[PDB]
């Protein structure tokens, strides 16, 4: 739901959290980040085992 | 009165400042330059290349 | 001497001028000698045209085998990238100019079209191709003389290119540069159909020793500015619309990038070829170099103002 | 480092000795481990050395002891383990090293990790006692608690380098 | 403007207040009272949260400038995939 | 004893034309008496160089007493040539050098010692691999030793290099050293417990064209989709470029991590310890045990990480309920590992051993974050260098 908020339970109260931009972007930033890098190593390695030309024979 | 020493003493370390920081921005964008240089340098060459 | 080239022999010049050389050979203007009249309003006539296209005349002369730009600027009008040969209509300004230019001994005569696309080149587009085109078998010796305002704002050089189009019945040689550059919608589709029917100019600069010791001794106090950019104050939400049109700037990309038409090419149309990825990837490296710019002149200010020394 | 230094150097003991290096040799992988506070590798080197040789190290055997203690890390029992044999130049000169590591360590537990601290909790993190507790708490700025033992650990060019990149990135 | 304006002035500045010392031009206040409170307030500008949002500029500017060029990476990425394509990828 | 004079002609080829087939001949007979040791007495025709190789595998044309003490004595004897003349030319006869490494590591793996041939031969192995830690065939055997000798620090050097240019170099060279060697690093990494990477290695793997079925494949399915259940917070989906096989054959076979993935969506510890005796030969197949107290440690992330951004601070006996804390006791140890494990933001309230979330690392509001972004632009630059080399490369194909 449309919780934009927290709770202290040992509190009993709800805080709405107040929507991020700067270090939300942030985030977003460098997850998109690394998974480029993963990603960049990945195709790599792909663009590898298609040149290397392995396939796993069934027998 | 008489502060000659310390105001004279001063004037060059406040350009100091801006001196160094300055210079370091130039310089990296010096180097830049320099990777333009090769970057251009090598363009060219292919143009030779091409002929 | 360094002055013995802005020696404007209207004598040599109108000679090479009545030459036509290019009727025996279309490639023989092989460099276009220019004084920095052309980058003066060229550049800041473009720039402070905001988004409107503009044409006329340029000053100039013709030396060796060398068109020569003693002129280029724009207009405050429109229109130009596509109007039914623009540059014409303000050919008026040295319908006067060169003439009384003469009564201070400017005996020049007009050479070409002054213009700018501000924001996005100086060309001539597909009308204007038609403008280009036709002109080169109206007015030849005629180039399409190219550099991009927003492009030369972005990008720290001047991309000079003189474009002798290569006229009907003459196809580009061994030397057709042929400028591909990315266009709007308007006229991508007619430079597709005439990209290939232009040469560029060996476009050299020529100067007095005046000249260089009044650009040195500009940079001298200029440098100050230098530290006052001063730079990312001036697109403050600016790279908002480009940021919202750098990702369609790239969406361009996926515009001609999105398509299950497989088949063997493109097949259909231009896309053509897997397409505007380039088109993105011209706009990424423009919007962060001017984050480059914003950054390194603020940041550089803090450098030199913020802290330097006591 | 002499953790590190010593660390690495009983590595290449056990590396070059055979997997059977020498029980004191094993005895200084597994204490220099712990103060690095190492866990996982140091069950690896458990299941990659000689048991024979290593209950040879019978002060290994008190270091794998307390391994497991730092496996589990109750306190006063994790330092009964380093306080059953305190051997110099194999086990207690850096017995020693270590739990001055676990006082820094649990130091910045008590610091960071406890808002509020039970003293007996950091007396039995290295030793340290309750009224210890209260002079480390003064003595590193921290608000002491009394009637509660919820004391208060009080917690304490270039760009144009990168910019220059930006461009030669761009204008490669 | 300002930078390079007071840099070739302040050069002069230098030269001016050797001067004041000693030159002409006598023993100078002028130099004095005025050059003191401007060299000795600088560096100028030079304060903290002031160059803390400064580096919040920096953050948030070399933030997306990268983010461009990420983008021209995985574009360049993308080039040599569509290469492949045409040399290598059969499907 | 005609396996005299060799040395010879090798010097007629050392310093002098081909090596390789000189180092693949020994034609010869290939099982020889003797004359063997012969051939290790009288083979290395200048010194310790390339064709040394070739008294080595002459050594190797017994394979009786492989791996007798000469396990260690040729094995620093063939450092010898791994260290003397190696060279970078490893490669005149690449797939019989590496099978012969290989051989090797039979006999080692066999008997006495998989601890420390790996920088005894990576110098020659460097001498074949060149930048990124790159697969060539012993990486297999170099991986295999240090899970016999569990130490795999020493190969973290080649670990931790997620490698590219891996030296297969056309024989020397076999689609199950990737396959063995991948799936040791999964295995180690989850030891190692970067899971993620092993996920990267394992979905890498599947990927990979293939078309049997493999506890190779089967096992990397297994570490892979622990990554995701165990390490990561739920399951996993599908990769991209997906092997066809797995669906064919593999797919209909991974009902283990079917139940699997099931079971992490039902949150049941009951049926968690029955899928655990379903696969316990699994748990037990490869000194993998435990794989049950990594679901259950899963299980606790799923109900933390819930809780996380849901709460600020709560009572760890009624989250004894919530994340199955144990009381708020075990879960003092559990807040203990919040803020031990790297787990949260928040400390000790321990008046009221209270647990505030706060999620406030950066807003790179340090320049060492920017720097952090710097070393993110070090890599995305390269990125983009390499890429736009090998476009340049594909250009560099042969056209029409
Ligand atoms: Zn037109």
């Amino acid at each position: 739901g449309l919780i934009s908020a927290r709770v202290d339970s040992h509190s009993k109260i709800l805080y709405a959290r107040d929507v991020d931009q700067r270090s939300t972007t942030f985030e977003k930033s460098l997850l998109m980040g690394k998974e480029f890098q993963r990603r960049a190593k990945a195709m790599m390695l792909r663009a590898a085992v298609l040149r290397n030309q392995i396939h796993v024979k069934s027998p | 009165k008489k502060d000659i020493n310390n105001i004279v003493k001063t004037l060059h370390e406040w350009c100091d400042g801006c001196e160094a920081v300055l210079l370091g921005i130039e310089q990296q964008v010096l180097r830049a330059n320099q990777y333009k240089e090769n970057h251009n340098r090598t363009q060219q060459q292919v143009e030779a290349e091409v002929t | 001497s360094i002055d013995e080239i802005y020696k404007y022999d209207k004598k040599q010049q109108q000679e090479i001028l009545a030459a036509k050389p290019w009727t025996k050979d279309h490639h023989y203007f092989k460099y276009c000698k220019i004084s920095a009249l052309a980058l003066l309003k060229m550049v800041m006539h473009a720039r402070s045209g905001g988004n409107l296209e503009v044409m006329g005349l340029m000053l100039g002369k013709v030396d060796g085998e060398t068109m020569i730009i003693m002129d280029s600027f724009a207009l405050p009008v429109e229109g130009t990238e596509t109007r039914v040969n623009a540059q014409a209509a303000a050919y008026e300004y040295m319908a006067a100019y060169i003439e009384n230019a003469k009564q201070v001994g400017r005996l020049e005569n007009a050479i070409g079209w002054y213009h700018s696309h501000p924001g996005y080149g100086c060309w001539l587009s597909g009308i204007d191709v038609s403008t280009q085109m036709l002109n080169q078998q109206f007015q030849e010796p005629f180039v399409a003389v190219v550099i991009d305002p927003t492009r030369t704002i972005s990008a720290g050089k001047v991309n000079l290119g003189a474009f002798r189009t290569y006229p009907k019945g003459y196809k580009p040689p061994d030397e057709g540069p042929s400028e591909y550059q990315t266009i709007p919608l308007n006229k991508i589709e007619d430079f597709g159909v005439h990209c290939k029917q232009y040469y560029a100019l060996e476009v050299s600069y020529f100067k007095s020793s005046l000249d260089r010791k009044l650009l040195e001794l500009l940079w001298n106090k200029y440098w100050v500015n230098t530290l006052s950019s001063s730079s990312l104050l001036t697109n403050a939400d600016y790279t908002t619309g480009q940021v919202f049109d750098l990702s369609e700037k790239l969406e361009q990309s996926e515009a001609q990038l999105g398509r299950g038409s497989f088949m063997l090419g493109l097949e259909t149309h231009d896309r053509k070829s897997e397409d505007k990825l380039a088109k993105a990837t011209r706009d990424s490296c423009k919007t962060t170099i001017e984050a480059i710019h914003g950054l390194m002149s603020q940041v550089i200010k803090d450098k030199l103002f913020n802290q330097i020394n006591i | 480092f002499s953790f590190k230094k010593l660390l690495d150097q009983c590595e290449n003991q056990e590396l070059e000795a055979p997997g059977i290096a020498t029980p004191p040799v094993y005895g200084q992988l597994l204490a220099l481990y712990l103060l690095h506070n190492d866990m996982n590798n140091a069950r690896y080197l458990w299941k990659r050395i000689p048991p024979a040789i290593k209950s040879a190290n019978s002060e290994l055997g008190g270091i794998w002891s307390v391994g497991q203690r730092i496996w589990q890390r109750d306190f006063p029992g994790i330092y009964t383990t380093i306080n059953a044999h305190q051997w110099s130049e194999t086990v207690q000169p850096i017995m020693e090293a270590l739990r001055d590591a676990t006082r820094r360590r649990a130091f910045a537990l008590v610091s960071q990790a406890y808002t509020s601290i039970i003293a007996d909790d950091f007396a039995a993190f290295v030793g340290l006692p309750v009224e210890e507790a209260v002079k480390g708490i003064l003595e590193q700025g921290w608000q002491a608690d009394s009637t509660t033992r919820m004391v208060l650990p009080r917690k304490p060019e270039q760009q144009l380098a990168r910019l220059t990149d930006y461009v030669a990135f761009l204008e490669n | 403007s300002a930078i390079k304006m007071l840099h070739s002035r302040v050069k002069l500045i230098l030269e001016y207040v050797k001067a004041s010392e000693a030159g002409e031009v006598p023993f100078n206040h002028e130099i004095l009272r005025e050059a003191y409170a401007l060299c000795h307030c600088l560096p100028v500008l030079s304060t903290d949260k002031f160059k803390t949002d400064f580096y919040d500029q920096c953050n948030d500017v070399g933030l997306m400038a990268y983010l461009g060029t990420i983008t021209k990476t995985c574009n360049t990425m993308n080039q040599f995939v569509n290469k492949f394509n045409v040399l290598y990828d059969r499907q | 004893s005609a396996l005299e004079q060799f040395v010879n002609s090798v010097r007629q080829l050392s310093a002098q034309g081909q090596m390789t087939q000189l180092c693949e001949l020994i034609k010869s007979g290939e099982l020889l008496a003797k004359n063997l040791s012969h051939l290790d007495t009288v083979l290395g025709a200048l010194d310790v160089q390339e064709h040394s190789l070739g008294v080595l595998a002459v050594l190797f044309v017994k394979f009786s007493m492989p791996s007798v003490p000469d396990f260690e004595t040729l094995f620093s004897q063939v450092q010898l040539f791994i260290s003397t003349c190696n060279g970078e030319h490893i490669r005149y006869a690449t797939d019989t050098f590496a099978g012969l490494c290989h051989q090797l590591t039979n006999a080692l793996v066999e008997r006495k010692q998989p601890l420390r041939g790996i920088g005894i031969l990576k110098q020659a192995i460097d001498k074949m691999q060149m930048n990124t830690n790159q697969l060539t065939s012993i990486h297999a055997d170099l991986c295999q030793l240090c899970l016999l000798a569990k130490c795999f620090k020493p190969a973290l050097p080649y670990l931790d290099v997620d490698m590219m240019d891996i030296c297969k170099e056309n024989g020397a060279y076999d689609a199950k050293h990737f396959l063995c060697y991948y799936y040791y690093g999964g295995m180690i990494y989850t030891g190692l417990k970067n899971f993620e990477r092993a996920l990267y290695f394992y979905e890498q793997a599947i990927t990979t064209p293939a078309m049997a079925v493999s506890h190779i494949m089967l096992e990397s399915y297994k570490k892979y989709i622990l990554v995701s259940l165990i390490l990561l917070g739920k399951v996993q989906q599908l990769p991209k470029y997906t092997s066809q096989i797995v669906g064919r054959f593999i797919k209909p076979l991974s009902n283990a991590y079917h139940e699997l993935a099931q079971v992490y969506s039902t949150n049941n510890p009951s049926e968690l310890r029955n899928l655990v005796n379903k696969h316990s030969e699994t748990f037990t197949r490869d000194n993998n045990m435990g794989l049950v107290k990594q679901c259950l440690s899963s299980l606790y992330k799923k109900n933390i990480q819930r809780l996380t951004k849901t709460f600020l601070t709560l009572s760890l006996q009624d989250m004894a309920s919530r994340v199955q804390l144990s009381g708020p006791q075990e879960a003092e140890k559990y807040v203990l590992h919040m803020i031990e494990d790297g787990e949260i933001f928040a400390s000790i309230n321990q008046k009221d051993g209270m647990v505030s979330f706060h999620d406030n690392p950066e807003k790179y509001n340090n320049p060492a974050m920017l720097h952090n972004i710097d070393q993110e632009m070090l890599k995305c630059i390269e990125l983009d260098e390499r890429l736009k080399a090998m476009d340049q490369e594909i250009t560099v194909n042969p056209q029409f």
